[PDB]
RNA sequence: AUGAAGAGCUUUUAGUGGGCCAUUUUUGGUAAGCAGAACUGGCGAUGCGGGAUGAACCGAACGUAGAGUUAAGGUGCCGGA
RNA sequence: GGGUUGAUAUGAUGCCCUGACGAGUAGGCAGGCGUGGAGGUCAGUGACGAAGCCUAGACCGUAAGGUCGGGUCGAACGGCC
């Protein structure tokens, strides 16, 4: 026999094949796993990972995180990539005339770029346009400013949120909080 | 009934020594120590203040703090699966610099020197230590030195 | 006719019977695992039954293959036979049970124009 | 095993204190030269502040005999531990080499006191070069003029299970 | 699709190793030593048949 | 009816399953416990470093 | 684009250089190692001669065989054939011999059988039991441009190199030894030869440092 | 030095919270197949070959098959040698 | 861990290559089998005999189970999503 090092027969870990039954996203992995194994680029292996996550990994992207990402140097004329959705934010004021990839837009944020003289665009349309990622900036949004991250961790010493449906006084504002009701967690 | 105080089961750690009783010299309070220094731990049993408790005695850390009479010192202690850091405040004489540290640091400017002395003409200095290597050939000479034979000697009571 | 296939491998050919199927009639022959704490072939002690396991697989080039080498086909007409007419050296035709004799007749007589091999080529024949 | 006779010389670490150390050596009955080194440590450290880290072995030698075919008579002295206590021995061998006199020294120790090789040390083996120095009958018995003798009872092993005529014990 | 051995398989031999033909040419698995005269001291032997 | 009271037996098989990593350690550990006398300064050095530093490659 | 003939000469003829370079090496080799031999040889002669002893040099290299199974090990030792990468029994590997290694045997003494390899049971294990590490698989050598490619960094182009780095112990003993994947022997045609295994060689048993009676069991096991 | 079989990180949740045996260290007790602790390894949760027979000992850990070689244990017959 | 959208043919969750591994109670997860009914489809089977029952008769599947033949029977019943 053997005296295993390891756990035998685990799983990597890591999503393949995204578990959404959606045909049009089953098409365009079919395309960016082709152009990762054949492009030697990163930016298609990057693309092709983030097509499998989930929604919770997919945070929606403001177009305001977009024009940070512009106000870069050497980054105004680059070609912003969302693998996910892009969302608008009023405030701002001014959009610069940048082009934008993305899986999906809402109505706000494709009137506002397209209002700026820019152009919305496919994660296809993105594949003939840079097959190997030329002149692109992918932008991820932000995953700990969900509601469920507050509560991650909860315990004593580590300011996390409890889990608590009515808020107010005298819900879980007592013994515990407070030095003069026993001790303050 | 049972027993677990804060000094339990130190009688001999923190007994003083045999023939060094009484004060410190002071080579203990004119000693310095900076945030980074790595020292060990030896509880003196005549300064009541500022000890460690029994664990921390024979542990090496690094100090993240200096005061007025006592210094600051981060420990690695095991809790069950895990390891947690754990922040002493230590009067010095509890405390003493880790030799380990500045007989590497030696060895550290040594081989920068040999690094230097040798980039000169580029001779492969090969800095790196070795564990011992196994002997190598050598001849063995009788001259003055004719083998002794030997034989086991028998049994006696020697009482 | 048939496609050339290697020699056949089962290596069960007997059928997994249930434990004490033999000995009382309210026991099944149907495979059942004995989920017991203290069952001799759950534990599989020497001279006890066999279980099922995965490493009796049939290999996947001869898996479920006749003897003759066809892979079974279930018809109850002419048009689901048709579809083994491009197929006839992989597939054989079984005319299923509920078939009656009169329609047996057209899709035997079909099937040997298109030389596609029947397994039952002898329910509801009189004579 | 079949035994052996090997010259261990073995020597303590050279230092700067002091080179060219002085050289000891033993005579091993062993089936090997591993097991040859190894009684040699053991002995030597019995005898000397020395151990195979802090020592070292500068040649091992077999020693075949230079008579393999003279009929010697041997003297043995053994210490050998019993189950109580510690006991010497001087047994009187007669054979054909020191090698088989060892041998049968171990067979007859394990056979007349139970005693195991890890129990049995040899203190030395002596050629008694003249007669009328042995002194145990058994060895003596066989130094007479003219000696023969003859082996009675003779048994003949079959290949066979069935014999087909009662069998004779002549000779 | 399978391992063959050298050590048999001259094929896979040379393959693997040139130099075994001419190994085989020159017989250097059975190469002859250069005789010597040298006979050891009188300590050596004598240490050795010490008793 | 009495019971066992205490073993450590099967916790280092146990703790080893998982475990003995050490935490971790970080570039630019927590000032916590540091001499608050020692922070008050710092804050204010820093301040000024890196004022300095703009206007040096302002 | 017919590429059938001009760049199928190409690549012969650049194979052709490549196997004269491993020719020259091994010859080269063969030399080396004859010269070693019979030197050590002609200097224990003059030693003797002389009326000195020739002490020869300690070992550099060990190889190592599990002789227990995997049940009943207490954790250091688990540790160290882990390390040694011996996970099953009749597993071998070579050890480059050093203080840090010693200990580790001493350890592991009532669970392996070692001693000192010579070139032949070397070259055979290599050629029959020869096995590399490429992308975390076990790789049957069966050819030279494997290690070629995957040692060729380290000089090293043919198995007779490699055999080479192993027992000269060189520079690059540590990834050669590394890309050798554990040797994975039978157990020994004739029998252990003792009627029982654990206890050490010296005792009457297989365990332990067996200097080099290893050479004859692990060509029974190979 | 050796090895890394991928490293690190998080969320959530099941069962469990009667234990027992062997080597060694050890407490009470005349002692116990007793009671209680320490380290490891095992049974529990584990079939297999051996120990006639046995939860724990020896050997060795299991997909289904073939060939070969062996471990422990054995080779008068029962019984392979 | 990798290879393979190229037009023409069938399945990219496909086909193929390579290496390693395979014990298991409580327990977890996954892929499947089977039952009553619902939507869709096979312009499915059926008094020239549905369903059910019996059958040391046959075939497929590791198995759950599925299929066929014969007998009995008499009015309904199935495959696939
Ligand atoms: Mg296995
Ligand atoms: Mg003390
Ligand atoms: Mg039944
Ligand atoms: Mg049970
Ligand atoms: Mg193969
Ligand atoms: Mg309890
Ligand atoms: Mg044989
Ligand atoms: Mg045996
Ligand atoms: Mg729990
Ligand atoms: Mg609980
Ligand atoms: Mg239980
Ligand atoms: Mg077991
Ligand atoms: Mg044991
Ligand atoms: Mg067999
Ligand atoms: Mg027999
Ligand atoms: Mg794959
Ligand atoms: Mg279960
Ligand atoms: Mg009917
Ligand atoms: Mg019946
Ligand atoms: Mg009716």
């Amino acid at each position: 026999g053997i005296d295993h090092t390891s756990k035998q027969h685990k799983r990597s870990g890591h999503r393949t094949a995204p578990k959404s039954d959606n045909v049009y996203l089953k098409l365009l992995v079919k395309l960016y796993t082709f152009l990762a194994r054949r492009t030697d680029a990163p930016f298609n292996k990057v693309v092709l990972k983030a097509l499998f996550l989930s929604k919770i990994n997919r945070p929606p992207v403001s177009v305001s995180r977009i024009a940070r990402a512009l106000k870069q140097e050497g980054a105004a004329n680059k070609t912003v990539v969302v693998v996910g959705t892009v969302t608008d934010d009023a405030r701002i004021f001014e959009f610069p005339k940048t082009t934008v990839a993305a899986l999906r837009f809402t109505a706000g944020a494709r009137a506002k770029i397209v209002k700026a003289g820019g152009e919305c665009i496919t994660l296809d349309q993105l594949a003939v346009r840079a097959p190997k990622g030329q002149n692109t900036l992918i932008l991820r949004g932000p995953r700990n400013s969900r509601e469920a991250v507050r509560h991650f961790g909860m315990g004593p010493h580590k300011g996390k949120a409890p889990r608590i449906l009515s808020t107010g006084r005298k819900f879980e504002r007592a013994r515990g909080r407070r030095r003069s009701k026993g001790f303050k967690v | 009934g049972k027993s677990h105080g804060y000094r339990s089961r130190t009688r001999y750690m923190f007994q003083r020594d045999f023939r060094k009783h009484g004060a410190v010299h002071l080579s203990t309070y004119l000693k310095v120590y900076k945030v980074g220094d790595i020292v060990d731990i030896k509880a003196n049993g005549s300064i009541q203040k500022g000890m460690p408790h029994k664990f921390y005695q024979g542990k090496t850390g690094v100090v993240y703090n200096v005061t007025k009479s006592s210094v600051g010192v981060i420990i690695n202690k095991m809790v069950g699966n895990r390891y947690l850091e754990k922040r002493l405040n230590l009067r010095v004489e509890h405390i003493k610099h880790s030799k380990c540290r500045q007989e590497f640091l030696e060895r550290v400017k040594a081989n920068a020197a040999k690094r230097a002395e040798a980039k000169a003409q580029g001779v492969a200095v090969q800095l790196k230590r070795q564990p011992a290597q196994p002997r190598e050939s050598r001849i063995v000479s009788t001259e003055g030195n004719v083998p002794q034979t030997l034989a086991p000697v028998p049994y006696e009571t020697f009482i | 006719a048939s496609l050339p296939h290697p020699k056949i491998v089962k290596k069960h050919t007997k059928k997994f019977k249930r434990h004490h199927s033999d000995r009382y009639h309210r026991v099944a022959e149907n495979w059942r695992k004995q989920k017991g704490i203290d069952s001799v072939v759950r534990r599989r002690f020497r001279g006890n039954i066999s279980q099922p396991k995965i490493g009796y697989g049939s290999n996947k080039k001869t898996k479920f293959l006749s003897p003759s080498g066809h892979k079974t086909f279930l018809v109850a007409n002419v048009k689901d036979l048709e579809t083994l007419t491009m197929h006839t050296k992989t597939y054989a035709a079984e005319i299923a049970h509920n078939i009656s004799a009169k329609n047996r007749v057209v899709i035997l007589a079909r099937a040997k124009a298109l030389g596609i091999k029947v397994t039952n080529p002898k329910g509801r024949l009189a004579l | 095993a079949h035994f052996k006779e090997y010259q261990v010389i073995g020597r303590r670490l050279p230092t700067e204190s002091v080179p060219e150390p002085k050289l000891f050596r033993m005579r091993i009955f062993a089936s090997n030269e591993v097991i040859a080194k190894s009684r040699y440590w053991y002995f030597l450290q019995k005898l000397h502040k020395v151990k195979k880290a802090s020592g070292e072995i500068v040649s091992i030698n077999q020693i075949n005999e230079a008579h393999p075919t003279k009929v010697k008579n041997f003297g043995v002295w053994v210490r050998y531990d019993s189950r109580s206590g510690t006991h010497n021995m001087y047994k009187e061998i007669r054979d054909v080499s020191r090698v088989a006199a060892v041998e049968t020294l171990y067979q007859d120790m394990a056979a007349r006191h139970r005693a195991r090789f890890r129990s049995i040390h040899i203190l030395k083996v002596a050629e008694i070069e003249k007669t009328a120095d042995v002194k145990r009958q058994y060895v003596k018995q066989f130094l007479t003029k003219d000696l023969k003798f003859p082996l009675p009872h003779r048994v003949q092993k079959s290949t066979k299970t069935f014999s087909y005529k009662r069998p004779s014990t002549f000779y | 699709v399978l391992k063959k051995n050298p050590l048999k398989n001259k094929q896979v031999l040379l393959r693997l190793n040139p130099y075994a033909k001419v190994f085989a040419a020159e017989k250097l698995g059975s190469k002859k030593a250069e005789k010597t005269g040298t006979k050891p001291a009188a300590v050596f032997t004598e240490t050795l048949k010490h008793d | 009816a009495k019971s066992k009271n205490h073993t450590a037996h099967n916790q280092t098989r146990k703790a080893h399953r998982n475990g003995i990593k050490k935490p971790k350690t970080y570039k630019y550990p927590s000032l916590k416990g540091v001499d608050p006398k020692f922070r008050r300064n710092h804050k204010h050095a820093l301040h000024g470093t890196a004022k300095a530093l703009a206007a040096a490659k302002k | 684009a017919e590429q059938v003939a001009a760049e199928r000469a190409a690549r012969k003829a650049a194979n052709k250089e490549k196997r004269a370079i491993i020719l020259e090496r091994n010859a080269a080799y063969q030399k080396e190692y004859e010269t070693a031999e019979r030197n050590i040889i002609q200097a224990k002669r003059d030693a003797k001669a002389a009326g000195s002893y020739y002490v020869e040099a300690q070992h550099k290299l060990v190889f190592v065989v599990r002789i227990k199974g995997i049940n009943k090990i207490p954790p250091k030792p688990r540790k160290v054939l882990q390390l040694l990468r011996l996970t099953r029994i009749n597993s071998g590997t070579f050890v480059k011999v050093t203080k840090a290694t010693l200990e580790l045997l001493k350890l592991i003494e009532p669970y392996v059988a070692y001693g000192y390899p010579s070139y032949s049971t070397i070259r055979q294990l290599v050629y029959k039991r020869g096995f590399g590490k490429i992308n975390k698989q076990r790789v049957p050598l069966s050819d030279n441009a494997i290690i070629e490619a995957n040692l060729g960094k380290y000089g090293i182009l043919s198995i007779d190199d490699l055999i080479h780095e192993i027992i000269t112990v060189g520079p690059h003993f540590k990834q050669a030894n590394n890309f050798l994947w554990p040797f994975k022997l039978s157990n020994p045609s004739g029998g252990w030869g003792v009627p029982r295994k654990f206890k050490h060689f010296i005792q009457g048993g297989s365990f332990g440092n067996r200097e080099e009676f290893i050479n004859k069991l692990v060509k029974s096991m190979n």
